[PDB]
């Protein structure tokens, strides 16, 4: 429930994250949902292996960062592609007529 | 026209709908990739599997969150070309070794190496051979003047620096510089290491190779910086050795298939020139489309290298079963190796 | 606890509980010593009559007109709302302490177990009320009379112990004066989000902070929330925070003079002040002695 609260306030603070009111509610829930999945491996990992890899909620801040960092850049290569492509789907349909 | 016109409409609508698409399951692919880069990092490659394509992707399917259903990593995030520079620089080909490469690129926070024989550091001298200098840039953590030799020189200059034998316990004096809090005076940057303000350029890079095999990091020092495990594994090693075998035997398969994707990736560029000269020139040109000559030749042009690009996109897919039937047939040299 | 609350303004009902509260802590204090035993880790977990003193002061701090009015203001009878202010002093005392979330669900039976028994008369109106999974929290801040019109023009909000029902109800209040604080600090930004833990945490650090003679020790992993909730706590508790500056030329001499300014505020005209230390301000170990 804190990961997911901590998770709703920062889909909020992104405002050029494009999608589904009801999708960034399943999101909000897997980000925090990821983040108990790597703490359970967390502890697989050193009663299989004898090795401790420490997860904590500044490395929960880090991933959100993280997701929004690639997230503006993979989206400005793919919106600006989409647009110069639209502008081609436009004039190419009035010549086509 | 008429016919042409709406098979070029026809390519490019198609071409929209998968970016359209590709945009709708991005939301899902951001995340199943920075979670990987983030936390994925210190786990073998047994776990990344179990941690990522186990776990995560059954997580996305269950929540509806969009998703490309196979999303490899390795292509998402990274092109084929850059792949290849790393490989050069002594990157080794298997495929934990390529995901280390990706995280040391994108992730944010300072990037910490377990490797206990300098696999992944003698990759990050390769590379940055132009921002790293032999003398006064790698130092140990312990040095009589580490700070004002090493430390405050490669920040000022914007040099990368790589500190050798941490010996699993950090020094407290470096937390400031990990936890990249910058005191902004103009564009200087000044960060305080110690109590002393140190002039920080956007160009200065960190990173730290342990050289243990199974190091206890502090939660406080693994939050500050991505570990990432450069340790070579039997696993790895065998992934590596099978490129090396498929590179001797069944050369001039593995080898027109490297010419033929270079030559396809050329293709899909060449034919993003002549559809954007279209789009600009049937703008610029404007009326009387029927004697529109110059307009007409490049129309009748995209579509024969239309034809040319899928025709090698399935042939393309064709060697790479082949090559992958030879892969199964010539592991047991590798696993054995 | 007779001389602080007497017979004479509280109802037969309340003072029957108010008798048995001396009585139940006790039960509860043998059954949680008895149970949770000290370790190499989980060393703290050694129960004193400290954490018996403790509970005691954190009752006696809630007062006589705040119980006589829970009828209206809480919206349940006073001898039942009694109960609901012990199980929170028993809890931020024992439950707190204890370092893993199955060692405290153990702990929350105990004093549950001992809350009928002790409560014989109200034992079915606590039963249904009172979960470890339903919150009845308390903290001195919960009065909005604070406006902040030009700072504090309409005198200030009397500071008086009282309980909130919910943690929306509370998250409102709390986001206010974390909005509050950004504004009267702006060198020092504080983007926080008040997530149900935190919040708990936020008013667990606010009770400590608030009680007097009471130092804390906020035990977490590192980026947790201790040193962001411990300065809201400061701010909301309307007293001064003093951090230790570390620099080279900064030794042992100089925290004592760092202390000294500390009984100058304290001691000396009446200032409550909250001295905040960590592992980083923690330069060498004598400064901790
Ligand atoms: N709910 C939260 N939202 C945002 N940041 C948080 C939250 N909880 C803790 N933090 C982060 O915790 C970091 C450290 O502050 P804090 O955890 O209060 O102290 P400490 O350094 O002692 O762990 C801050 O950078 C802050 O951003
Ligand atoms: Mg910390």
């Amino acid at each position: 429930e804190a990961l997911v609260s901590v998770a709703e306030t920062f889909i909020k603070n992104f405002d050029k994250l494009d999608t589904k009111e009801e999708t960034k509610q399943e999101l909000m829930k897997h980000m925090g949902n990821v983040h108990l999945m790597v703490n359970e491996i967390c502890d697989e990992y050193y009663q299989k292996m004898r090795r401790q890899v420490y997860v904590t909620p500044k490395s929960f801040l880090s991933y959100l960062n993280s997701y929004k960092t690639l997230y503006i850049e993979k989206y400005d290569e793919l919106d600006q592609q989409e647009e110069s492509f639209k502008i081609g789907l436009n004039k190419i349909q009035e010549a086509t007529i | 026209l008429i016919t042409s016109l709406s098979g070029e409409k026809d390519r490019w609508g198609k071409g929209a709908q998968d970016i359209s698409d590709q945009k709708r399951k991005l939301v899902g692919n951001v995340s199943l990739s920075t979670a990987f880069i983030s936390y994925c990092g210190p786990f073998n490659a047994e776990y990344r599997n179990k941690l990522a394509q186990q776990r995560f992707v059954v997580d996305m399917k269950k929540r509806g969150v969009p998703v490309t259903p196979g999303l490899e990593l390795t292509s998402f995030l990274i092109d084929d070309a850059t792949i290849g520079e790393w490989n050069l620089q002594g990157l080794p080909k298997d495929d934990l070794s390529i995901q280390n490469g990706i995280m040391v690129t994108n992730s944010a926070r300072y990037p910490l190496f377990i490797d206990p024989q300098g696999q992944g550091q003698n990759w990050i001298r390769n590379k940055l051979s132009a921002s790293i200098i032999p003398e006064r840039c790698i130092t140990t953590l312990s040095h009589p003047k580490f700070k004002d030799m090493f430390l405050k020189y490669c920040m000022e200059s914007g040099l990368t620096l790589i500190v050798e034998n941490i010996e699993n316990e950090v020094d407290p004096m470096m937390d400031p510089v990990l936890e990249r809090q910058i005191i902004v005076k103009g564009k200087t940057q000044f960060v305080n290491v110690a109590g002393t303000e140190m002039e920080l350029s956007k160009e200065f890079k960190l990173f730290m190779t342990c050289r243990l095999a199974n190091p206890s990091f502090s939660p406080e020092l693994s939050a500050k910086t991505t570990i990432i495990d450069f340790t070579v594994t039997q696993s790895g090693l065998e992934q590596q050795l099978l490129g090396k075998v498929i590179s001797k035997e069944q050369k001039a398969l593995e080898d027109s298939l490297n010419q033929l994707l270079a030559d396809v990736n050329q293709n899909q560029k060449d034919l993003q020139r002549l559809d954007k000269n279209l789009l600009e020139r049937l703008i610029n040109s404007q009326g009387n489309l029927l004697d529109d000559t110059e307009l007409m030749d490049v129309l009748n042009n995209t579509k024969t290298q239309a034809k040319e690009v899928a025709a090698k996109l399935i042939d393309a897919e064709i060697k790479t079963k082949e090559i992958n039937e030879k892969r199964e047939q010539y592991r047991p040299v590798a696993i054995r190796g | 606890i007779k001389h602080m609350f007497k017979q004479k303004y509280f109802s037969d009902s309340t003072y029957k509980v108010i008798e048995s509260l001396t009585s139940a802590t006790i039960a509860l204090w043998n059954k949680v010593k008895s149970t949770m035993l000290p370790t190499p880790a989980k060393f703290h977990y050694v129960f004193n009559m400290r954490e018996l003193s403790r509970i005691f002061k954190g009752i006696l701090t809630c007062k006589k007109d705040t119980i006589n009015d829970a009828p209206k203001s809480m919206k349940i009878k006073p001898e039942l709302f009694l109960v609901g202010l012990w199980r929170h002093e028993a809890e931020r005392v024992l439950a707190d302490k204890l370092v893993n979330n199955k060692d405290k669900d153990t702990v929350m039976g105990y004093i549950q177990e001992v809350s009928l028994e002790s409560f014989s008369q109200i034992e079915n109106e606590i039963l249904e009320k009172y979960s470890s999974e339903k919150t009845f929290l308390f903290c001195d801040f919960l009065r909005p009379d604070v406006i902040n019109e030009d700072g504090i023009i309409e005198e200030e909000a009397p500071k008086i112990y009282e309980a909130i029902d919910s943690l929306t109800e509370l998250r409102k209040r709390c986001n206010f004066l974390l909005s509050f604080y950004n504004d009267r600090n702006p060198s020092k930004k504080m983007p926080l989000v008040l997530f149900d833990d935190a919040l708990k945490h936020l008013l667990r650090i606010s009770r400590i902070i608030r009680q007097p003679r009471s130092s804390g020790l906020l035990v977490g992993v590192g980026g947790s929330g201790k040193q962001s909730l411990t300065r809201l706590a400061g701010f909301i508790g309307k007293n001064l925070i003093q951090q230790i500056i570390v620099t080279k030329t900064y030794s042992d001499k100089d925290l004592k003079e760092d202390i000294k300014k500390g009984f100058d505020d304290a001691g000396h005209l009446g200032k409550q002040v909250t001295f905040l230390m960590t592992d980083s301000e923690v330069k060498k170990e004598e400064f901790l002695e």
